[PDB]
């Protein structure tokens, strides 16, 4: 703990360039497990980590028609959100959606997420309580008013009470080994001159796990968090993960820099500095 | 292989316009068109299109089975692979046949309903065809039986996906690509899982001419329409609803038979709530 | 509509002569199409791969594109990015120190 | 386990 399980599904039309797609990618924690393309030739749900393989053929069948359902609602639903928006049938739009469930420790649900977006924006979203729904605009408003008409927050509480929890922890049971097994960053710090003056200092952390990682550069102990470049956790494609922070340096002036690392691999915190 | 389509309909009225086009290398210029018989026998004696190729006035020898090469010049050959195949019906060619459902145009959510296309012409095939989709008419082959052919095609389970305005046509023999004019449309919705409304009569359901009765729908969903229908089979009236001080949502059609009434929300027509009680007048 | 972050990078450290794997992240697009390549000297790479497409809280998306290389003192890599919010492509090179 | 819950916009 604490663990969570999150679907993604992208729906696209693309009027003149192909057929609407529908891609659905499931994920424990920030490891991605499953995938299902309609573009395929044969679109099947798939594994994409080995932990799920053994699972048998009515988990890939069951999955499978789950999916190919999905994907004709919500290829529908674009056409509807043309409708609900007065936009034209030549253009390009996407619905996206995210949900899942967060886990405890003890395995118990701490908390449950539905949320879906139309060209980028906020659409419609499950509230915290998982009972009631915040529409983002007048159409979405449509969208509420029809979910609370057929009781659909029910039915999705159920669902994220029931098999979302049940299943993600199977999973982390199935991938223990790999899922509930951080590892740490290894670090190093590089040094890099800009003139005869200045000079940058660049803490580096790889091939951790999970993607939750602090850097900080201090100077005699305060935070540079205001004078940090920060790149974005970017994946190893191993399923572990790399991230770097900068920060520029007067020159000679290297010792009062130390980088500190925060990861739950890491028994103590690290704090690094160049020589 | 370049993504080759036919806009806004692959099926299509004579006298109408179809375009195709043929998007390959993330462009729509530059490309040859193909049709089945002859498959590497360009069409317009090899006309090179340098842009989507618009059909307008529809006639009958555009009907057929296209492919499309986009050029491809620093390659083997000039060109690319065949796109995947689209084929252009051409509409209003014969009589039109008759399209019934069975049992009903009211199908419920998750159930099935029977398309019965059928015609004293002796169709070869048939062609079921919901209105605004993209969706590839479905085709079945005619059945001959006591001076009548005929099809029925299977829709379900119900979703809003197969809800709409559906027309059937039929093609003779020789002529695959060359549809009959449509039959009248059919209307068929899905209904439910929305909650059904309540419907009452004001002052009552027993009238006698020449008094004034109003049936009235309500819920306390927020519909936006209601529609009131008459098991006596006159096409169901609509009228908005409008929020009531006790946060009902209501209608008001002012006028026998047996009545229904059945909500649904802006922008989607096809989907009514499960039909409420039934009342007689 | 939001333009691609990239960033360009080995999944372990680069040693000459070494077997390794070139990436080439892009992040906070939107909306999805994209056209990612690794390029060697200028030139495309052929056997590039790419992780299911997903995306971020803020509905923005990311794409891993990657090709298994071995590096080499010469070469130059780099990765070309085209994206609608973007009038031309944008390049990014390979440097073993970022 | 992916939602079994259809969601029609
Ligand atoms: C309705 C029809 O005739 N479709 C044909 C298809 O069966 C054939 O595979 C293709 C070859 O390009 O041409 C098209
Ligand atoms: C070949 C044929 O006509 N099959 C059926 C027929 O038996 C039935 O009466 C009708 C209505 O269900 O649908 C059709
Ligand atoms: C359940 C309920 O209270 N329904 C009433 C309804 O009978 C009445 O027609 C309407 C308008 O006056 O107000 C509401």
């Amino acid at each position: 703990g604490s663990h969570s399980m999150r679907y993604f599904y992208t729906a696209m039309s693309r009027p003149g360039r192909g057929e609407p797609r529908f891609i659905a990618v499931g994920y424990v924690d920030d490891t991605q497990f499953v995938r299902f393309d309609s573009d395929a030739a044969s679109p099947r749900m798939a594994p994409r980590a080995p932990w799920i393989e053994q699972e048998g053929p009515e988990y890939w069948d069951g999955e499978t028609r789950n999916m190919k359902a999905s994907a004709q609602t919500y290829r529908e639903n674009l056409r509807t959100a043309l409708r609900y928006y007065n936009q034209s049938e030549a253009g390009s739009h996407i619905i996206q959606v995210m949900y899942g469930c967060d886990v405890g420790p003890d395995g118990r649900l701490l908390r449950g997420h539905d949320q879906s977006a139309y060209d980028g924006k906020d659409y419609i979203a499950l509230n915290e309580d998982l009972s009631s729904w915040t529409a983002a605009d007048t159409a979405a408003q449509i969208t509420q008013r029809k979910w609370e008409a057929a009781r659909v927050a029910e039915q999705l509480r159920a669902y994220l009470e029931g098999l979302c929890v049940e299943w993600l922890r199977r999973y982390l049971e199935n991938g223990k080994e790999t899922l509930q097994r951080a590892d740490p960053p290894k670090t190093h710090v590089t040094h890099h001159p800009i003139s005869d003056h200045e000079a940058t200092l660049r803490c580096w952390a790889l091939g951790f796990y999970p993607a939750e990682i602090t850097l900080t550069w201090q100077r005699d102990g305060e935070d540079q968090t205001q004078d940090t470049e920060l790149v974005e956790t970017r994946p190893a494609g191993d399923r572990t993960f790399q991230k770097w922070a900068a920060v520029v340096v007067p020159s000679g002036e290297e010792q009062r820099y130390t980088c500190h690392v925060q990861h739950e691999g890491l028994p103590k915190p690290l704090t690094l500095r160049w020589e | 292989k370049p993504f080759l389509s036919a806009w806004p309909s692959a099926v299509v009225p004579r006298g109408g316009h179809v375009t195709l086009r043929c998007h390959y290398r993330h462009r729509f210029n530059n490309f040859m068109l193909y049709k089945e018989d002859r498959i590497h026998i360009p069409i317009f004696h090899g006309r090179i299109f340098q842009e989507s190729f618009n059909m307008s006035p529809v006639t009958t020898a555009h009907a057929g089975n296209y492919t499309c090469r986009g050029s491809h010049p620093h390659s083997p050959t000039g060109w690319s692979a065949p796109s995947n195949p689209v084929v252009i019906m051409v509409t209003g060619n014969h009589r039109k046949p008759s399209l019934l459902a069975h049992p009903g145009p009211l199908v419920k959510s998750g159930e099935r309903v029977i398309l019965q296309c059928w015609s004293d012409i002796m169709f070869e095939h048939f062609f079921l065809h919901k209105e605004g989709i993209s969706k590839d008419p479905s085709r079945l082959v005619g059945q001959i039986h006591d001076g009548v052919s005929k099809a029925n095609f299977s829709i379900g389970p119900m979703m809003l996906a197969l809800a709409g305005t559906y027309r059937c046509y039929g093609s003779v023999t020789h002529t695959p690509y060359q549809l009959s004019a449509p039959s009248d449309p059919l209307d068929i919705v899905v209904t439910g899982p929305y909650e059904k409304p309540s419907l009452s009569a004001q002052p009552g359901p027993k009238v006698q001419a020449g008094e004034s009765v109003t049936l009235s729908c309500s819920s306390r969903s927020s519909y936006d329409m209601y529609h009131l229908s008459r098991e006596g089979g006159a096409h169901e009236r609509r009228l908005p609803a409008v929020r009531k001080v006790n946060r009902t949502f209501q209608a008001d059609f002012p006028l026998g038979g047996t009545y229904r009434c059945f909500g649904s929300f802006r922008h989607s027509p096809y989907e009514w709530s499960d039909p409420s009680d039934p009342l007689l007048v | 509509q939001r333009t691609p972050k990239i960033q360009v990078y080995s999944r372990h450290p680069a040693e000459n002569g070494k077997s390794n794997f070139l990436n080439c992240y892009v992040s906070g697009f939107h909306p999805s199409d994209i056209e990612v390549d690794l390029l060697k000297n200028g030139e495309r790479i052929e056997k590039v791969e790419h992780s299911d497409l997903s995306f971020s809280k803020d509905w923005s998306f990311y794409l891993l594109y990657y090709t298994e290389f071995t590096p080499t003192e010469k070469d130059e890599y780099a990765c070309r990015v085209n994206h609608v919010t973007l009038s031309q492509p944008k390049i990014v090179k390979w440097d073993r120190d970022m | 386990l992916s939602s079994p819950v259809t969601k029609s916009f």
